[PDB]
């Protein structure tokens, strides 16, 4: 049980959700747009974990922008 | 429970029952590891073959284990030393055998002790991939040099619970950690070194 | 004019059931006495204990009961030694008003047989409230050599401890704590036998 | 980010009277995140030269490009 | 750009490593780390590629 | 390979600004140090302490707190190799320090030299220690299964310190007669094996 | 049992016999500060401001002097044992009667600061009871189930820790039975003896 | 190596829809079929892969609400009956494997409900008082987070009960219109 | 302190393998400093 190539973590499955929230006890018209992410990633151990987190849409879009430019940059070499 | 006294050595005019030599070296391999999952196969061995009842098996594991523990601590590598353990109205006829039995296979218990010896947890297997780091976030090139020692533990059962915990670790070093760490091994060596040849 | 064993005043659970132990016979009575010791050395004998209720035809509410005052009655007279409870005394506080006379002879043998050892090996082993040590393993180093000092040469011992909890402990001990720790464990000796000593001087007059 | 090493000779145990078990110990300061992690080994004598030996290729590796 | 390894002699397949700053409010922040190839990042590219297609025709 | 000071431009600037402070602020601190050099946790300068020494330089936090890394570092140095006083007045001078600081130096490190040699013999690196020993002695008269005893018992409370955690944990044990003679046997033995460095 | 003293410790009660009962007394009242409102160093800078007196020596006899009062009050020896252990001392007759009366003024608090110092085991604080009966549930609508609510306080080392538990009117009443039995074995013969014939 | 079902066709077409139905029932929520009943078809190692295999396939054309002719177009070199057998698999209990999806869509959280318990009693009497009467509602509450289920108790008299309850209604009319 | 005889006295238990693991690592220079450039 010694592989290179898995350090320290490698997700197996990625799984998202579109909504958005329309009350709150605080506030009956908070209406904003939301995009929630799950990841179930595996460890050295060969075990599954689940962490899932919220993003809003300009973070989305930083997010694939970065993963846009990553993609090229490891391309290039 | 007891000290090495006539109630143990009187309880070990027993063990001539057995007709093969195998049992006993099973029995004498087994009680030298006095453990849990260790001591039930014996119960359950000596309970269902010599048709006694559990203090007769738990007081001569007593006894054996206590012997063989004696003498792996004493290193009593001459027959005539362990001779020096015994009453003279205790059977002879297994004295002698007890005493060609312990210094048979003696090397293997003073070897296997040494690895069950306490310690912090212990490194089984280490692995390394150097990596280069082109690009980043913050800045859009470069090429400098990386390093990934990635290695494995064992830590003993005990001290975590009932899991066995085997854990591995990454560490990402640089150029002038890995220049101090090689002084200071190499220092070490030297030191070794210079021991030795002194 | 003598204070039973069973307390000054009796438990409700033993007076009731001397009404009801009126009318079973000796086997049944017998066998119940046999699963209340088993009871005693913490085995599980409920199944048996409803085979029985099954087969005799007694509602749960009497053998409860029953069972209830029996082992009452048996933990309260194990307490003491048999230099402390006499047979004679133990009849005749027993004394046959809602008592039957052949079943004291069961009572006597329980208690006075060769599983009295046994109660009282287990019963010692109810005296016990903190972990009691299980092992104990040590290792001895010389320190040589050390990052902040070339050449060390300080003793040092190492030791492992597991206790009946399922607790495990490992740490460090140098020289002159491993001495504060031996000093207080001789004087601890010392201090236990003088109470050794003075618990035959000091209550035998 | 930070070590620490300890050299020592065992001069006994639990079950052996007498043995001279050389042994190495470390420490390690990592930055496991934000917080602080120390993590503890021990090494036999095969095993710290087998170590040293791979950090030595190891140096020789990282300096191939430049 | 990965060179070699204990075993391993060259390679050169490269990698990417993204760290997560995650953390409920008012709560100590946790960290993930991840590793990536050529195929997973292209994956990935092409499901946000995908969420971004749903958020686009969902308007009208 | 053979050098007993790392001389670096970071070290010329250390001798650079320190030549200039006069000899009146230098032997303050500099024996303030030395009784805490065994520790890294912070210095022997409070936040109020390291501004108004401070402002006494009148120069900004880094240059003094590089300055004192410096001396810290020289004190390790020699410490480590346990030098004789004539070594430092040698070697310090040879790298431009004027001589007010090298008196500074040689002056303390005769003072209490030997104390922080001593005080580094007894350090510890496994994460655990053993700190407090205290114990109880009491007499067990009856229980709910027994009655009419007369049986002593002990407790024994340890001191464990979690230095990992920076938090201390206390274990609670109980003994009988035998029990306690064991220990006290298991100890005698701990004892002769540390007689044997004579 | 009587306080043979180690020859070392006494050499640092070398400083009061040349120092007069006048300064004595405060070295005692520093003792008693000591142990109460803890140990200042700084007392020896004041000590030396305000009177010209080396620290170090101070401070050995402060402390040699504290220790002699922790381990007297620490067995309640009789006054007659103290007068003969002090009188190898070489100490005068007033100073010897100051020393056994300061020593006398201060035991009882001593004493009670000193039992903090065994080991810190789980002890009763509060109990209280609540009692409540079943009802309802999801599937059944009419029942009868009389339970008693409690809840117990304990103390470990200085916490407070709490536990939430529930029993039958049968193990209550089986509870009081056997804790009455817990204390009644205090008014018995064998109990007596021991804690008689001890004192 | 063609569509993840390629693996299917060492079974007969006589023990299609056992397998097929109860693989759908475990993933409902229901048990999942055991290996000692087509142990001789399969490898446990690769038993295994054929049933994510099916499962994952299942949920995605079930997900994606595809038409009739993509789904059978991409059966076709199966085997002349198990192409049937899908088709009418997928045509009959679609909505259970549907109404599964969405609710491992509200698994997208840090934690979910499992299912809950309350016990309504009657306070008699108190250590501080012998004339409570006071009606108690405890509920109970088994709550999943991260991967282990987390039970919680909560006491509440009539006044809590009623906020809460007057909270929940208020979410509940926005709730019902929302659909 | 441990006292120079200590010191030496050390010597007495670590040569068990100390001989042999530097004989070895000197030996083990055929594969890390005899030929490294092939």
């Amino acid at each position: 049980l010694d592989a290179k190539s898995d350090v320290t973590n490698q997700l197996v499955d990625f799984q998202w959700k579109l909504g958005m929230a329309v009350s709150s006890d605080t506030c009956r018209s908070l209406k904003y747009p939301y995009v929630a992410v799950m990841l179930k990633v595996a460890d050295h151990s060969g075990q599954v974990k689940t962490k899932c987190f919220e993003m809003t849409i300009p973070q989305f879009q930083n997010f694939y922008r970065q993963f846009k430019e990553i993609a090229a940059v490891i391309e290039t070499v | 429970m007891a000290a090495l006294t006539a109630e143990h050595f009187a309880a070990l005019q027993s063990l001539l029952k057995a007709s093969s030599k195998d049992v006993v070296r099973q029995l004498c391999q087994e009680s030298f590891s006095s453990s849990a999952l260790g001591l039930k196969k014996l119960l359950d061995v000596t309970c269902s073959s010599l048709s006694v009842t559990q203090e007769e098996a738990e007081e001569l594991l007593q006894a054996l284990h206590r012997l063989t523990r004696l003498v792996a601590f004493r290193d009593l590598s001459s027959a005539e030393a362990i001779l020096a353990l015994f009453p003279e109205n205790f059977h002879q006829n297994l004295k002698n055998l007890l005493t060609k039995i312990i210094l048979e296979h003696v090397s293997t218990w003073r070897t296997e002790a040494q690895a069950n010896q306490i310690s912090l947890p212990r490194l089984v297997d280490l692995d390394w991939r150097v990596d280069i780091k082109t690009s980043s976030d913050s800045i859009s090139r470069m090429a400098v040099p990386t390093c990934l020692l990635q290695m494995k533990i064992q830590e003993d059962p005990s001290l975590c619970g009932d899991k066995p915990s085997i854990s591995a670790v990454t560490v990402e070093l640089s150029k002038e950690t890995l220049d101090t760490m090689l002084d200071g091994l190499g220092r070490i060596r030297d030191q070794l070194s210079a021991v030795a040849s002194k | 004019g003598r204070v039973s064993f069973l307390g000054a005043q009796l438990p409700p659970e033993v007076a009731a059931m001397a009404r009801l132990l009126g009318d079973l016979d000796r086997s049944t009575f017998r066998k119940l006495l046999k699963f209340v010791v088993s009871s005693l050395q913490g085995e599980d004998c409920r199944e048996a204990v409803q085979r029985l209720g099954v087969s005799a035809n007694l509602p749960e509410e009497q053998l409860g009961a029953l069972l209830a005052g029996m082992h009452t009655l048996l933990q309260q007279a194990l307490r003491l030694p048999p230099t402390s409870l006499k047979p004679d005394t133990f009849r005749d506080q027993l004394q046959e008003l809602c008592i039957p006379q052949d079943l004291v002879g069961d009572l006597a043998s329980v208690v006075f047989g060769s599983q009295r050892p046994l109660l009282d090996s287990v019963a010692q082993q109810q005296g016990a409230w903190l972990p009691h040590v299980a092992d104990f393993r040590w290792r001895v180093d010389v320190a040589i050599s050390t990052s902040a000092l070339a050449r060390s040469l300080q003793p040092s011992v190492l030791m492992q401890l597991k206790l009946s909890d399922g607790s495990a402990y490992r740490f460090e001990v140098p020289t002159a704590k491993f001495q504060e720790l031996r000093y207080s464990v001789a004087l601890v000796l010392k201090e236990m036998a003088d109470l050794e000593k003075r618990c035959e001087r000091r209550l035998q007059d | 980010i930070d070590m620490e090493w300890k050299f020592g000779v065992t001069s006994g145990s639990s079950e052996l009277e007498k043995v001279g078990s050389i042994f190495l110990q470390l420490k390690l300061v990592v930055k496991k995140g934000n917080q602080t992690e120390n993590v503890y080994i021990e090494l036999t004598l095969p095993q710290f030269y087998s170590f040293l030996h791979e950090m030595e290729r190891v140096r020789t590796s990282m300096e191939c490009f430049c | 750009g990965k060179s070699q390894s204990r075993h391993s002699a060259q390679i050169h397949t490269p990698v990417a490593i993204i760290e997560l700053e995650l953390g409920k409010y008012g709560q100590e922040s946790e960290f993930l780390c991840l590793e990536f190839d050529e195929v997973k990042v292209n994956q990935i590219l092409k499901t946000l590629s995908e969420v971004e297609e749903s958020i686009s025709t969902l308007i009208s | 390979a053979a050098l007993i000071l790392r001389e670096s431009p970071s070290m010329k600037k250390a001798v650079s600004l320190i030549n200039a402070i006069d000899t009146g602020r230098f032997p303050r601190l500099l024996t303030r140090i030395l009784q805490k050099l065994h520790l890294k946790a912070e210095s022997s300068f409070s936040e109020e302490e390291e501004e108004k020494l401070q402002a006494a330089f009148s120069l900004e936090k880094q240059d003094l707190h590089l300055v004192l890394e410096t001396i810290s570092f020289i004190l390790e140095q020699a410490v480590y190799h346990n030098v004789k006083p004539a070594a430092l007045q040698q070697q310090l001078e040879n790298i431009h320090l004027r001589q007010d600081k090298a008196e500074a130096f040689v002056n303390t490190w005769s003072s209490m030299g030997q104390e922080t040699v001593e005080k580094f013999r007894q350090r510890i690196l496994a994460p655990c220690k053993l700190e407090t020993v205290g114990w109880q002695l009491n007499l067990q008269m009856a229980h709910s299964a027994q009655a009419k005893l007369k049986s002593p018992q002990a407790v024994l409370q340890l001191g464990v310190n979690n230095e990992d955690s920076k938090s201390l944990e206390k274990v609670l044990v109980e003994f009988s007669h035998k029990e306690l003679f064991d220990f006290y046997n298991k100890l005698e033995t701990i004892q002769a094996q540390l007689d044997s460095l004579t | 049992m009587l306080l043979e003293l180690s020859e070392e410790h006494k050499e640092h009660l070398a400083f009061l016999p040349q120092v007069d009962s006048a300064v004595v007394a405060e070295f005692g009242r520093i003792a008693v500060e000591f142990l109460r409102r803890g140990a200042n160093p700084k007392i020896y800078e004041g000590a030396a401001r305000k009177l010209n007196v080396s620290s170090d020596t101070v401070q050995h006899g402060v402390e040699g002097l504290t220790y002699l009062l922790t381990e007297s009050s620490k067995l309640m020896i009789s006054e007659l044992d103290f007068q003969d252990s002090v009188f190898v001392l070489g100490f005068s007759e007033e100073l010897n009667k100051l020393l056994l009366q300061l020593y006398l003024d201060n035991r009882k608090e001593i004493r009670t600061i000193l039992s903090e110092l065994a080991p810190s085991l789980p002890s009763y604080h509060n109990l209280e009871w609540r009692l409540d009966v079943q009802l309802a549930s999801r599937s059944l609508r009419q029942q009868i189930k009389p339970a008693v609510t409690i809840k117990l306080h304990l103390n470990q080392n200085g916490d407070h820790n709490t536990k939430v538990l529930q029993t039958d009117p049968a193990t209550l009443l089986h509870l009081v039975q056997q804790l009455e039995q817990a204390l009644e074995e205090m008014k018995t013969n064998h109990c007596r003896r021991v804690v008689r014939n001890i004192k | 190596e063609g569509t993840p079902l390629w693996r299917l066709q060492k079974l007969p077409a006589e023990l299609g829809p056992q397998l097929l139905h109860k693989i759908i029932d475990g993933i409902c929520g229901r048990a999942y079929p055991v290996y000692q009943d087509y142990h001789t078809v399969w490898e446990s190692e690769e038993w295994m892969h054929v049933l994510e295999d099916i499962a994952k396939f299942f949920k995605a054309i079930v997900g994606k609400n595809l038409p009739d002719e993509e789904i059978f177009q991409q059966l076709n070199q199966l085997n002349s009956l198990h192409q049937e057998t899908i088709m009418k698999c997928v045509k009959s209990r679609k909505d259970e494997i549907k109404q599964a999806l969405s609710r491992e869509i509200v698994a997208i959280s840090s934690a979910q409900l499992q299912d809950f318990d309350w016990q309504v009693k009657l306070a008699l009497s108190s250590d501080k008082i012998a004339a409570l009467r006071m009606p108690l509602l405890s509920l109970h509450l088994d709550v999943k987070e991260n991967g282990e289920v987390k039970p919680y108790s909560i006491e509440m008299s009539r006044e809590e009960l009623q906020n809460l309850i007057q909270s929940l209604e208020a979410a509940n009319k926005v709730v019902l219109q929302l659909k | 302190r441990l006292t120079a005889s200590s010191v030496g006295q050390i010597v007495g238990l670590c040569s068990a393998e100390i001989k042999q693991i530097v004989s070895e690592y000197a030996e083990k220079q055929s594969e890390l400093s005899a030929e490294e450039s092939p």
